[PDB]
């Protein structure tokens, strides 16, 4: 009774076949890069409008890699977008060394992981590899973990 | 002229005391989605009745 | 009015046998 | 009138695994469900259930 | 791995192999078609 | 859709009526058994036959598949 | 008591049956369902219980 | 003497309907106790049987902890006061995770991602006394004289 | 002569067995060489590989955070006291979310919705010193000379 | 305006269809999908809109 | 490995051939 692993470790893709959720009814304002956190700025007709994470926002999900929706290499303004709201996913990071297992991550500007000492939110899942003179980490996203401030 | 300005029917047994008819309605919507999506919207149905004497 | 599409009557059963009280004459 | 139900899991490893002699694990786990249903019916008849009236 | 919801059947793999490759095409179709045209 | 298990007729254990759902925004409908014929492929072990709903297996099994596949790498 | 279908009975509208397996990552799951009603007493004056024996 | 064509739009939601097909979870091993439950309102668990396993649920009351929301079903529900309810001593379909359309008592749209506060009757209110961990998922519409809100639920 | 017919009921659960089918999550890992882990008891993680995330697990010890609960599976052996165990060298299946029957050594049935406290050896105790996020589910049963309790497990 | 398929058009590449039902424990899920583009105007200046009527 | 010969039979087409060429041709003769 076990969960299978997934083969290619590139940024922006899913790392396991555990319970995951993909919110595919969204549109982008500005440009978004695969493997970055996004935030919900508004809702029109059951569609969520997302943008790259600013300072002071609450992350909602992580952009997901697809080879039909995004032929350019990144997500462009006015495009339908895939966002992962629950599951394990490879994220871009600016950190230098792996944090403690099952710690709480903190997101800098642009939707990159820079902290490992948060109070509550998403947690580190134990994966830490290297990409392009930069690193990739593995994050565990949960649905109601970050709550929008009143 | 009441019986001639309005229709008259005979679909009622002499011994009946009441009758009933039914109405139906529906809801739903559609959305623009990408290829790897898991949040398709849903639909439903309705129903209501009335009586007479 | 947000009812269902089936009334209680359409999912109802009437057993085809009735019980009558008894009274011996004597 | 009420409805009853249960379920059982099984893995391909145990399905493929063979034994010396005896009924297969799938057959035994299938018989377990039938026994559970019959025993629950008997328990409902002979002991009742307060929350379900 | 995640797949597009509209095309998420067994036809996504065996169908692709039948459609693209030609040796699989032959292995599938050489027997039945001559079979029946006999 | 409809399965018969009557003891009198030896025709027990096989579906009597079928759901057919082709698509093309037309309603799926019902077909009686006597009008249709089902065609199966290669025989498989009965324990696999039951989990495959009385349906055979593809001739392109994985041994043949990867035998083809490594050729291109060659 | 008096064993008579007119006095008391048990109804089983649906028998035990099994559903097709629903596959997961590497294992399956098989559910089973049925229906029942419990014991109904039409004439409660034809049953006597001696307790404390 | 010229033709004309008209357009009308269906409504979007209905009290007690599941919003979409996201990762959800429905408990059907519960039983209604001590009264009736309205479709589209939160419920609470009184006690759980140690051996039998059936949970006992009832309507939300002040000082209690919410557990789930009863959902729509055309077969299990009973028609009364011109709406669908769950009677006493009957199986109920509680929703423990996912997006659901709930009744509301507020007058303004809520903020996406904020926490949900309920009233003592299990109906949504912007300034309710009972605080939960569920969230608003963005949906905000209105049926005929009925106000609904789309709420995301997770396990307790 | 009077004919006779007897009756007997089955047991409810086995140690480490999955309770029901409500959205579980099981993963595979490798057991560390030091010590055996009992099926139905909590485990801890000592090192996770960086390339993919494969984890090495051993039995719980004081001042450590639990990860999951060992469950019944294909690979499992017997100890000297006929206790079912996971060997030092081999694969282990660990459940991180869902309802599971887990060993208990307390004496009174727990209350629904409260937190679960564990002991040093990794078994339930009503007044243990280890604080966990898991929750009681209400099931409380007694196998032959064995106590079991049903636990809701949340993903860490 | 002038009704001519060389001036304006609407495209329906994929018509409405229903995918096969995906079963769960005791219920089913039926997804539906379709494709559309909208209105495209190849040759403008052949349409006049009188506003403020 | 693969002590249950059914998996071997339904996995490797070679064993399929060895097991099914003889009887089926036998009856079709």
């Amino acid at each position: 009774y076990e969960n299978l692993f997934l083969r290619p470790a590139c940024p922006g893709n899913i790392s396991d076949t555990s319970t995951y959720n993909i919110d595919g009814a969204c549109v982008a304002q500005g440009d978004i890069g695969f493997g970055s956190a996004v935030q919900v700025v508004g809702i029109v007709d059951g569609v969520k409008v997302v943008a790259a994470l600013p300072d002071g926002g609450t992350p909602y999900g992580i952009a997901f890699r697809s080879q039909y929706e995004h032929l350019s290499g990144k997500i462009l303004d006015g495009e339908v977008c895939n966002v992962v709201s629950h599951g394990r996913v490879w994220t871009l990071t600016s950190l230098g060394e792996a944090p403690s297992l099952f710690s709480k991550l903190q997101f800098g500007s642009g939707g990159v992981v820079t902290g490992g000492s948060g109070s509550a939110g998403w947690t580190f899942a134990g994966g830490f590899v290297k990409h392009e003179d930069g690193y990739i980490i593995e994050v565990q996203v949960k649905q109601n973990a970050f709550i929008a401030p009143p | 002229s009441a019986l001639r300005v309005f229709p008259v029917t005979t679909e009622l047994s002499p011994t009946d005391k009441t009758f009933e008819y039914m109405t139906f309605d529906k809801v739903g919507t559609a959305q623009i989605i990408a290829d790897y999506t898991d949040d398709l919207p849903l639909v439903d149905a309705l129903g209501t009745s009335e009586f007479g004497k | 009015a947000t009812m269902g599409i089936w009334t209680a009557q359409e999912l109802h059963r009437i057993k085809s046998q009735s019980y009558e009280e008894d009274y011996p004459v004597g | 009138v009420f409805r009853l139900g249960n379920a059982y899991l099984i893995s391909i490893d145990e399905i493929k695994a063979g034994q010396a002699t005896g009924r297969p694990l799938s057959t035994r786990k299938a018989s377990a469900c039938q026994l559970a249903h019959d025993q629950l019916v008997n328990r409902l008849v002979f002991k009742g259930s307060a929350p379900h009236k | 791995s995640p797949k597009p919801f509209f095309m998420s059947d067994a036809s996504y793999h065996v169908g692709s192999f039948y459609n693209d490759n030609a040796t699989a095409k032959r292995i599938v179709d050489v027997i039945p078609e001559e079979m029946v045209t006999a | 859709e409809k399965r018969v298990t009557n003891a009198r007729s030896p025709r027990y254990g096989e579906p009597e009526i079928y759901k057919v759902s082709p698509g093309d925004n037309i309603q799926p409908y019902l077909i009686h058994h006597t009008r249709i014929f089902i065609a199966d492929g290669e025989r498989v072990t009965p324990q696999m036959r039951k989990q495959n709903q009385g349906w055979g297996a593809s001739v392109l099994n994985k041994s043949l598949i990867d035998a083809i596949c490594d050729y291109d790498y060659c | 008591y008096e064993k008579n279908p007119m006095n008391m009975s048990i109804e089983i509208p649906e028998a035990f049956n099994m559903l097709p397996a629903q596959p997961k990552d590497l294992h399956f799951k098989v559910p089973c369902t049925s229906k029942c009603t419990g014991l109904t007493i039409y004439r409660p004056m034809t049953i006597v219980l001696i307790t404390g024996v | 003497q010229i033709n004309a064509s008209y357009q009308r739009d269906m409504a979007i939601a209905l009290p007690g309907m599941v919003a979409d097909t996201s990762k959800y979870n429905i408990d059907g091993a519960c039983v209604v106790n001590e009264g009736d439950v309205l479709v589209g309102a939160a419920v609470q668990v009184v006690q759980a049987q140690a051996v039998d396993g059936h949970k006992l649920v009832k309507a939300l009351t002040t000082g209690t902890t919410p557990y789930g929301v009863a959902i729509r079903s055309h077969w299990q529900t009973v028609n009364a006061q011109n709406q669908m309810i769950y009677e006493d001593g009957g199986a109920i379909n509680v929703m423990t995770s996912g997006r659901v359309w709930m009744l509301s008592k507020s007058t303004e749209a809520p903020t996406f991602g904020s926490a949900v506060k309920l009233d003592v009757d299990g109906q949504e209110k912007s300034d309710g006394t009972i605080e939960t961990t569920w969230t608003y998922a963005g949906g905000w519409t209105k049926y005929k004289d009925i106000q609904l809100v789309e709420v995301q639920l997770h396990q307790l």
